[PDB]
């Protein structure tokens, strides 16, 4: 599938480790995450699952 | 259940004219006034959020601005888009706004906040819209000449088109620092706050608690409050965040634009008589309409006028044969008897 | 069978008649009319041109020190570094320092979001391709004949064979460079790519709609931010494309001479009024009738009870006549002056035909061949 970087790691794009709710929990790495993956192609699927919330 | 504007928030940019021609930073300062739509529908980009509360939830009936230091709700009935006249607005979502407007040289856009207080934003903009077809009508018809014309759609939904998003610069405020009981003492009232001071010891920072500098002056320091947790628009009108680098996001926008039909009224056939190599038309138009002719010969001579109220037209037919066009209609052919 | 060749003028909406003549066989005579004359020049793409999009990012306010601008390889990048800048917001001063403030400003031009539905299209205009619809009264009904006018295209209709061109005039409304806007086309000589002026048509040059890579020379001059605000203030020359919109005059539909029709997708002219055409049509030997086996023509008379000289058929001619046998036979004019509306009757023995014609003169005197026999026509019309 399609991957995106946090800081030296690797993961599926639609699939973040912070799930559920990445921007409740913690907001201010959620965005940092986000500016790191502007570039990658899979970039709107990172931003679909990173500000959905309720499990 | 996804809200990209969990994330973004309205804001305060500067604006030339908030009234009576007097700059201000404005909570509802105009970004860009797109005028690609052949239709004359305006696409205008705010600094304030439409449709949303300060909670995130989406409410069409409600607008949140930045009031101050954080936003604030206000009423979607209170927000007014005018040139040289009331506008007619036929959408809002976030930051954009759809408007129908008349001729005019600027373009104000305000609303009305929780206390009163008519907040509004005045920009140089020249808005003279082409006519769509070849008559000048006022009201749009059911019926009609079905002509390709380009808009913004009315559809809530973002895809294709987007926006440059970044985190929010430090924002200055003097109310953070006081006096205890000649020295200086910064309230962080738990948020991060960057302080500089004309001082020895400690004046640096970025600090999430409370912080006191013993001998100095308040006019000698300098304090600000720093975001990181949310997102804004990439504004000119707002300065770039001084820690980070070229970090930057990106966000969907409602209101793309693309083809669509215009209906345009075909205006009625005019009384015909004809003569000796001349043809006699009496005109009745209802409103401006175009009124074209050409030779069908080696020399065309192309010839045209608008025609406003009622005028008898003598037009020469010549051997090779003459088109007219009446406004929307159907090029009427003419030729001479053998 | 037998090649029967004729010439007709390039007009569309007239009926003209023509006299089919084998020896040996009896006359026939065939109504032809152009329905439509498409003219399709083959186009090769330069680029297209749109509204331009002035990117301007948040501008960097260095407090307290001096911003340094870098060469970036964007379309009309342009960077300044401003010195001795004291910005002013909400709350106050943004910079600590009173002195040594810079404000670096950045603007680059790109395609607008636009692009993709509003756009203009510069062509290559080069040899076009003639088409021809011609419908023709063949056999008592109309049949429709779709074929190339370069006479090299054979098109076979009811077993005839139709042979259309080569065009006599092979003028075209369009130039080598031609300019396309939705439903217009305009005759223009558009610069080439990279070298567009700004404030003009190309001011903003992309080789396809959908190209990442744009040219741009739009005269983008950044300009120092007014006292204590945080701004990008810049000059820059209108938009092209917007310019060009409103200042493109008349298309090519109202302008082109020949009463010229202009089309899109794809760009042609229809119904251009200029030269003749000539028709080739090969009428199989089974459709001809040999004089031996055709119906013969005798005691023949004709009477004008009714005539008005008009472009239409005003006049109505009986024709009495004593057939030697049942059998279909054409009715033609043997005068260039007046035209017969019905190209073939139903001949049965001693009854009589009515035709209707068309003629410009006072004094019509004109003689009509009913299969093989002619008859004299006197007529006064009105
Ligand atoms: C708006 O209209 C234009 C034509 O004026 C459409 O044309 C495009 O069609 C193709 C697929 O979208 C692409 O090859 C080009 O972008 C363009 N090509 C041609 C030959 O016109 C375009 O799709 C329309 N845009 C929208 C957003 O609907
Ligand atoms: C078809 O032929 C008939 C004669 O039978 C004629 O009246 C008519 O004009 C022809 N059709 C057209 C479209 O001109």
């Amino acid at each position: 599938p399609v991957m995106c970087l946090l800081a030296n790691t690797t993961f599926p794009c639609s699939q973040p480790p912070c799930t559920p709710c990445c921007y409740e929990k913690e907001p201010e790495e959620t965005l940092r995450m986000l500016e790191d993956n502007v570039m990658r192609p899979g970039y709107y699927q990172l931003l679909q699952a990173s500000l959905t919330c309720s499990p | 259940n996804f809200n990209v504007y969990k994330a973004t928030r309205p804001y305060l940019a500067h604006c030339p004219d908030c009234g009576e021609g007097h700059s201000c930073h404005s909570p509802v300062a105009l970004e860009r006034i797109r005028n690609e739509a052949t239709d004359g529908t305006l696409k205008i980009q705010v600094s304030l959020q439409i449709g949303i509360k300060t909670d995130d939830s989406h409410d069409w009936t409600k607008l949140r601005y930045m009031d101050n230091h954080m936003p604030a709700d206000a009423e979607r009935a209170g927000l007014f888009v005018r040139t040289s006249a009331p506008c007619t607005i036929t959408g809002t979502m976030g930051h954009f706004i759809l408007a129908r407007c008349p001729k005019g040289e600027t373009l104000t856009v305000g609303f009305t906040d929780s206390r009163k207080i008519s907040h509004s934003c005045t920009h140089p903009f020249h808005h003279d819209p082409p006519v769509i077809g070849r008559e000048k009508f006022h009201s749009r018809p059911q019926h009609g000449k079905e002509l390709p014309c380009s808009t913004y759609v009315q559809s809530t939904a973002a895809t294709t088109e987007e926006i440059e998003v970044h985190m929010p610069p430090d924002t200055p405020d003097r109310t953070l620092m006081s006096q205890q009981s000649g020295n200086v003492k910064i309230t962080v009232n738990g948020q991060t706050v960057r302080y500089k001071c004309n001082c020895g010891g400690s004046n640096e920072g970025l600090t999430t608690t409370d912080k006191v500098i013993n001998n100095c002056k308040v006019d000698q320091c300098h304090a600000a409050v720093t975001n990181h947790k949310k997102w804004q628009y990439n504004s000119p009108l707002v300065p770039r965040n001084a820690e980070l680098g070229d970090r930057k996001g990106k966000i969907h926008i409602p209101f793309p634009l693309a083809n669509v039909t215009c209906r345009v009224p075909k205006a009625r056939n005019p009384t015909v008589t004809y003569g000796k190599n001349q043809v006699i038309m009496l005109l009745y138009p209802d409103h401006p309409t175009l009124l074209s002719y050409r030779n069908m010969g080696e020399e065309p001579n192309y010839q045209e006028e608008w025609v406003m109220h009622k005028k008898e037209v003598v037009l020469t037919v010549p051997t090779e044969g003459l088109e007219v066009t009446w406004g929307n209609n159907e090029p009427y052919k003419y030729w001479p008897q053998l | 069978g037998y090649e029967h060749v004729t010439v007709i003028p390039n007009t569309v909406g007239v009926p003209y008649k023509t006299l089919v003549n084998r020896p040996g066989y009896s006359p026939m005579v065939l109504e032809m009319e152009l329905l439509s004359v498409t003219l399709e020049p083959t186009l090769s793409l330069d680029y297209i041109t749109c509204e331009y999009k002035t990117v301007i990012p948040s501008p960097y306010v260095k407090c307290c020190g001096t911003a340094e601008c870098k060469d970036k390889n964007l379309p009309d990048y342009s960077c300044k570094v401003f010195t001795g800048v004291y910005p002013f917001m909400w709350g106050g001063a943004y910079c600590f320092c009173d002195a040594e403030n810079t404000q670096l400003s950045e603007a680059h031009v790109e395609k607008s979001e636009s692009c993709k539905t509003e756009f203009a299209s510069a062509y290559r205009a080069h040899t076009a391709s003639a088409s021809a619809k011609l419908r023709v009264l063949y056999q008592g009904n109309n049949i429709t004949v779709t074929a190339y006018a370069n006479g090299d295209h054979a098109v076979t209709v009811k077993d005839a064979k139709f042979i259309v061109g080569p065009m006599s005039s092979a003028w075209t409304p369009f130039d080598n460079k031609i300019v396309v806007y939705k439903g217009d086309v305009y005759n223009m000589d558009y610069p080439p790519f990279g070298a567009g002026r700004p404030g003009q048509f190309g001011d903003i040059q992309s080789r396809t709609p959908e190209s990442k890579d744009v040219y741009a020379n739009t005269q983008l001059v950044l300009q120092r931010p007014a006292a204590g605000t945080v701004h990008v203030p810049y000059s820059q020359a209108p938009s092209g494309f917007k310019y060009w919109l409103k200042e493109r005059g008349a298309s090519l539909q109202h302008t082109a001479p020949f009463g010229c029709q202009i089309a899109t997708n794809p760009v042609r002219a229809v119904n251009c009024a200029v030269g003749n055409m000539p028709i080739s049509i090969d009428i199989p030997e089974a459709a001809f009738t040999r004089v031996v086996d055709a119906p013969s023509l005798t005691d023949m008379s004709c009477e004008v009870p009714a005539c008005t000289h008009s472009s239409d058929f005003g006049g109505v001619a009986i024709i009495k006549y004593a057939a030697s046998k049942k059998g279909k036979c054409a009715v033609h004019s043997m005068t260039n002056a007046v035209t017969i509306r019905e190209a073939e009757i139903e001949v049965e023995g001693n009854s009589q035909l009515q035709i209707s014609f068309s003629t410009a003169l006072a004094s019509a005197e004109f003689r009509v061949q009913v299969c093989s026999t002619q008859v004299h026509c006197a007529a006064e019309c009105h």
